[PDB]
């Protein structure tokens, strides 16, 4: 009760299924990254080797492993709705302003926003503090003290040791928001980088294998 | 005697694992489909072979069943044992390539790998046990009123490829996997689980294979009385592979607490 | 805002009684049992949007994978696979005549596809630009006319041949998630994160009415079959029915069991049944008059993005993040 | 979208791999079927008469429908043009035909009158019955029509007796009852003249008729 | 816009309710979902 037309349609339909399977398998080889920085971030600056108003893409390959980075110029400040699409990403890189202190409270609030979103729980975060050399120059000058901006930072215990202590203090400040959920499916990875680093792609690459390693351990019931 | 509890718990654990796989959509990945195939290979052990050994034991090692099922029952025993050994051997190798380089394992992570792995281990399990219908089948399978293997060249040379090679692969693979994981607490929990699984596999199946290998290479009543308990200890692994390969996962613990 | 407060008293003066009192004396809908008669597969990622064709034999489904596929419902056969420049999509629309399909995404462009061409491929006749942000809904008034909704707080009507906005609807203060076209096509409604649904006249280019009864953003909106009322879907886990002529909320659909947001809404041809899709992975059918949940259609393991009732009225098609779309009759 | 031939049949102006491809016109009589190939070599079918002595081949870079010949006989000699289709809900099959070549070495469909006199501006009907009931379990009727102007390869006009192919003047139309069918033409003009052939596609072979002719 | 919304002819919600019932009642029998369509008639 099936005609030659219905079977010939089934031919090109099953070829469509096969072509969709092949396209998907080609896509799964790639690993997807979403780069959010509020401002003063250096989002272009992080990876320079390789480099459409709504979404802007930079793509790099390291060790024959292809990474897709997505940055949005078009969208407004508030990011509630478009974030829901990017729940399949491998990681979300939050680049933050190391230099200035007044930004840092709002930056930590933004970190809490990306971390605590209901749809983005499973994803982890890879964190770079850009312009840390510029931060070190200013703190070595010592005119402005970030310990003034926070009373807890006023009394803190851990390049000069003082600048290193302040740098580790702001790093722990960013980690403090992330540890609170405690689920363990998602862990933030702090990293430090000056404006011009030869490869942050290495750090992105080792973080990605760490995340995939942990998900595979979870999948195989090892943990 | 004590084997009835083994039969009952072998039924119960494998049935609960199958039921927890079937009505959960969170456990539908390929890694867990291989474990579902293991529970398939392990349910049939406790209902097709172990009651036969039960009424063989209760009859004082004189088999009340007809003589036509001796080679078939031995073939079923060797098929289920080699399937439930090769399953763990492939699980350890997959675990190694998923512990060493997670990127290249997740690149090819699909249901195709599970289908190829299940087909390979089941082809191995059938092809190891296939000479027992066609070469043993009654002098090679029946002896003194009991159904025991007596073709010593198959008992020794079959145990080389069906156990001492996949054991050599578990030894080299556990070494490399624990060296790679030793190179943080999540990793150490997986190290403890891997150590428990390896140090239970080489404790629960190995005594039977060194006993029968030594009995072929060489006190007959002593070796027979050792075999009559070490086979049941080998059957006790089927009471464990449903339990210890799932119960360290939170979803399976919740599913078992539901029932 | 003094006139608004006077307007607030004015609406209260206009309505004598709530809908719920009048609804009480009618025969009950009873237990309805709808089991999925088909499930459609081949989408390898999350499905954001589906639209039913006028024939009711064809639908189009958009997904995260970046392949927009047109398939035939009854046989389950697959008619087309459209490659997309943008992987990111939130909208798909099926033209009333059926020659045209529109695709909108985070790229801030609505891509309109002519299915029929020499060489028998799907080609984009026009890519429509002029929106500062993502397009959240698209609907065809006609073969040459399309109205778009977007996160700019603007809705735009395009002439596809000319290729630029002939009118701009810019009364909203927030991102406009959803848009519904009336049966007569001359008026349409749109809902937004401002938590206000507004009645838009297509010809004038102005907002005739604004209705707010929602605590949270409205993700979905559907016109009543008569065309005098409509229902909205929100993250408030509430579906409210407003009437155009009365200019007041007639009734609200809420339950203690469900706290999750609505993601879709649609009406049966009677309008007795407002089908709704929830973030709880379950779809509930409500007696529209009494606001009593007749039954639950639960075949989806992940959230239902989109729900549509056929124009003939036979079936309900639910597309979800579970990556296969199930027809229900 | 042009099909050229040299059998080799080179296709330029479309995506080659997306189409199916398939006809023999006798010098004495009308169209009769040769062979069918799907898109990317899905399936092949033959009628018994020309079966086993011909081959079909596709190559994506060369973009060509191929005929290699065996058992050459006076039946083989013919004028053939490459015929194609696309199948989905909303099918418009047998849309476009090749230029043609000349070489020199089951359901029966026919309409009663081989030659029809024509008067301008007057409606007339051409009826060809079908052996197997065109109506199918879905409700899609597989009845088709063509027109071959002399010196030009034919074109599609009407499919299924309720749907009319685009690219056709709307005057031509159809009416149908179960397994008994009557076509409706109106306002016949110049360039309407030719030989009209009708077809049945419930199951292969493609049962093509000798057809009827419009005579001025 | 507020003048346009203010300049709206307004009608009793009860009358609008009865009108809402009327269309439902007229097309209550027609729609397959409320009353189960017979099996042979349904396309699915
Ligand atoms: C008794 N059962 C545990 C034997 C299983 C087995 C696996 N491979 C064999 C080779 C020879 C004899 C027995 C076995």
């Amino acid at each position: 009760t099936v005609s030659a037309e219905d079977k010939a349609a089934a031919e090109r339909s099953k070829m469509i299924d096969k072509n969709l399977r092949e396209d998907g398998e080609k896509a799964r080889r790639t690993l997807r990254l979403l780069l959010l920085g509020a401002d003063n971030s250096g989002k272009s600056t992080i990876v320079k080797q390789m480099r459409t108003s709504g979404i802007f893409e930079t793509k790099f390959q390291v060790d024959k492993v292809n990474f897709h980075m997505f940055d949005v110029g078009g969208q407004r400040d508030e990011r509630r709705k478009w974030i829901q699409c990017f729940n399949d990403v491998t990681a979300i890189i939050f680049v933050v302003d190391s230099s200035d202190y007044n930004r840092l409270q709002e930056a930590l609030n933004d970190f809490k926003s990306i971390w605590n979103n209901r749809w983005l729980r499973t994803i982890s975060v890879i964190l770079f503090l850009n312009k840390q050399d510029l931060l070190a120059e200013k703190v070595l000058a010592g005119k402005s003290k970030i310990e003034d901006y926070f009373p807890e930072f006023a009394r803190y215990t851990t390049e000069d040791p003082r600048v290193t202590r302040a740098k580790y203090f702001i790093r722990k400040e960013f980690v403090d928001i992330s540890t609170a959920s405690g689920d363990g499916r998602h862990i933030c990875y702090p990293h430090f980088t000056c404006a011009v680093d030869t490869e942050n792609a290495r750090r992105i690459f080792n973080d990605c294998k760490d995340i995939i390693l942990q998900m595979n351990l979870r999948e195989y019931n090892l943990v | 005697l004590l084997t009835a509890v083994v039969i009952i718990l072998t039924i119960a654990g494998n049935i609960l694992v199958i039921m927890a796989v079937s009505l959960e959509k969170k456990l539908q990945n390929a890694t867990n489909y291989f474990l579902m195939s293991l529970a398939i290979a392990d349910m049939l052990l406790g209902f097709l072979v172990m009651p036969v050994s039960m009424l063989t034991i209760l009859y004082g090692y004189r088999w009340p069943l007809p003589s036509k099922l001796c080679a078939v029952w031995i073939y079923l025993d060797v098929l289920f044992s080699t399937a439930s050994i090769m399953h763990l051997c492939a699980i350890s190798l997959d675990r190694y390539v998923a512990i060493q380089n997670p990127i290249h394992h997740s690149r090819f992570n699909s249901r195709t790998k599970a289908f190829l792995k299940i087909i390979a281990v089941w082809t191995i399990s059938v092809g190891i046990s296939m000479p027992i219908p066609v070469f043993g089948l009654d002098s090679k399978v029946f002896k003194e009123g009991s159904c025991l293997l007596a073709d010593d060249n198959f008992v020794l040379i079959g145990s080389f490829v069906s156990f001492f090679i996949p054991l050599t692969i578990m030894v080299i693979t556990y070494f490399l996997t624990i060296k790679s994981l030793q190179k943080i607490s999540n990793e150490q929990k997986a190290c403890k689980v891997l150590g428990i699984v390896f140090f239970l596999f080489v404790v629960m199946w190995c005594p039977f294979f060194i006993t029968n290998i030594m009995a072929v290479i060489c006190n007959e009543d002593v070796i027979g009385a050792l075999l009559n308990v070490f086979v049941w200890i080998g059957y006790l692994s089927s009471a464990v592979n449903p339990l210890v390969y799932t119960l360290f996962n939170k979803t399976y613990r919740s599913a078992f607490s539901r029932y | 805002e003094q006139l608004k407060n006077q307007i607030r008293d004015a609406r209260k003066a206009c309505a004598d009684a709530t809908l719920s009192q009048i609804t009480n004396n009618i025969d009950p809908v009873g237990r309805i049992q709808m089991r999925t008669r088909r499930t459609l597969r081949g989408h390898l990622a999350k499905i954001y949007a589906m639209h039913w064709g006028t024939d009711s034999r064809l639908l189009v489904s958009a997904s995260q994978d970046g392949k927009l596929i047109i398939w035939d419902s009854y046989t389950t056969n697959k008619v087309h696979a459209i490659p997309l420049r943008s992987s990111w999509v939130m909208t798909c629309a099926y033209a009333p005549s059926g020659n045209y399909v529109a695709c909108g995404g985070l790229d801030n462009i609505c891509s309109i596809y002519n299915l029929k061409t020499r060489e028998g491929n799907v080609r984009v006749s026009r890519e429509l630009a002029g929106h500062t942000g993502y397009l959240s809904c698209c609907r065809f008034l006609d073969d040459n006319q399309i109205v778009t909704s977007s996160g700019d707080t603007t809705c735009a009507l395009w002439d596809i041949e000319t290729g630029q906005q002939t009118t701009t609807f810019t009364g909203h203060t927030g991102d406009v998630m959803s848009l519904s076209l009336a049966p007569d096509t001359r008026l349409f409604v749109s809902g937004a994160c401002d938590a206000s649904a507004k009645l838009w006249d297509v010809r004038e280019g102005m907002c005739r009415q604004t209705f707010t009864g929602h605590e949270s953003d409205i993700n979905a909106i559907c016109f009543f079959p008569n065309g005098n009322a409509f229902a909205t879907g929100s993250d408030d886990a509430t579906c409210r029915l407003f009437d155009l002529r009365a200019d007041q909320e007639l009734m609200t659909y809420s339950h203690d069991n469900i706290i999750c947001g609505i993601t879709s809404v649609s009406f049966s041809k009677s309008g007795r049944l407002l089908l709704a899709g929830y973030d709880d992975f379950n779809c509930n059918v409500w007696d529209a008059l009494k606001a009593d949940r007749a039954g639950v259609l639960a075949g989806h393991d992940n959230r239902v993005s989109c729900l549509g009732v056929t124009d003939d009225g036979m079936a309900v098609a639910t597309g979800s993040w579970d990556s296969f779309l199930k027809i229900w009759n | 979208v042009q099909l050229v031939e040299s059998l080799s049949c080179s296709a330029s102006g479309f995506a080659f791999s997306s189409f199916g491809m398939h006809v023999r016109q006798a010098p004495e009589k009308g169209l009769e079927w040769v062979a069918y190939i799907s898109s990317g070599s899905g399936t092949i079918y033959y009628a018994d008469t020309v079966k086993g002595r011909f081959t079909i081949s596709r190559d994506d870079p060369k973009n060509t429908l191929f005929l290699q010949m065996t058992s050459l006989r006076s039946e083989d000699t013919a004028m053939y043009y490459c015929v194609r289709s696309i199948y989905y809900y909303g099918s418009s099959p047998f849309d476009f035909w090749g230029q043609g070549t000349t070489l020199t070495v089951d359901i029966v469909m026919t309409q009663a009158t081989s030659s029809v006199p024509v008067t301008p501006g007057e409606s007339v009907s051409i009826s060809c019955r079908s052996s197997k009931s065109l109506l199918h379990s879905n409700g899609n009727t597989y009845l088709y029509w063509f027109l071959q102007r002399p010196g030009q390869s034919p074109q599609l006009l009407i499919y299924r007796m309720s749907n009319l192919a685009s690219g056709v003047p709307d005057r031509f139309s159809g009416s149908g009852s179960g397994t008994a069918f009557t076509l409706t033409i109106s306002r016949l003009e110049a360039e309407d003249v030719g030989v009209y052939y009708c077809m049945q596609h419930l199951e292969y072979p493609l049962t093509f008729g000798a057809g009827t002719k419009l005579e001025l | 816009q507020l003048k346009m919304e203010a300049n709206i002819d307004r009608i009793k919600v009860s009358k609008a309710a009865a009108d809402l019932m009327a269309y439902c009642e007229a097309h209550a029998k027609e729609d397959p979902l409320l009353t189960p369509v017979p099996a042979s008639e349904n396309p699915f």
